[PDB]
């Protein structure tokens, strides 16, 4: 009764158009690709580490 | 007193290049453990902007 007339009313003349991808974009955090932090290189590597440890490992302290 | 000293060194040659080994070798793997981290670590974030 007003159900239908409410229904009608409301449903046909209701369009839905909400905000793009894009503009939603702003109010979201924003995908993250991979990080790639490459392979850091540690030191006890080298020939500095080697002199070192042969001198260093001929006197030690108590 | 002399023998006291020495009787302790004997035992300490071998046993402390045991240590001397084992702790590099530790760390060797903790190295290998970063790259694990980072498979942790993409994943968090790309569940997160997902969440959003």
């Amino acid at each position: 009764n007003v159900i239908q007339d409410l229904y009608l009313r409301e449903l046909k003349d209701t369009k839905l158009a909400p905000s793009t991808l894009q503009d939603a974009e702003g109010n979201v955090k924003p995908w993250n690709p991979p990080q790639k932090p490459n392979l850091p290189e540690l030191e006890l590597q080298g020939p500095e580490a080697l002199k070192a440890y042969t001198e260093q490992n001929v006197e030690t302290a108590h | 007193d002399r023998i006291d000293s020495v009787s302790q060194l004997q035992n300490v040659a071998e046993t402390t290049k045991v240590l001397f080994d084992v702790s590099k070798e530790t760390v060797e793997l903790e190295s290998e453990a970063f790259e694990l981290k980072q498979k942790v670590e993409l994943a968090h974030e790309a569940k997160a902007v997902l969440d959003s």
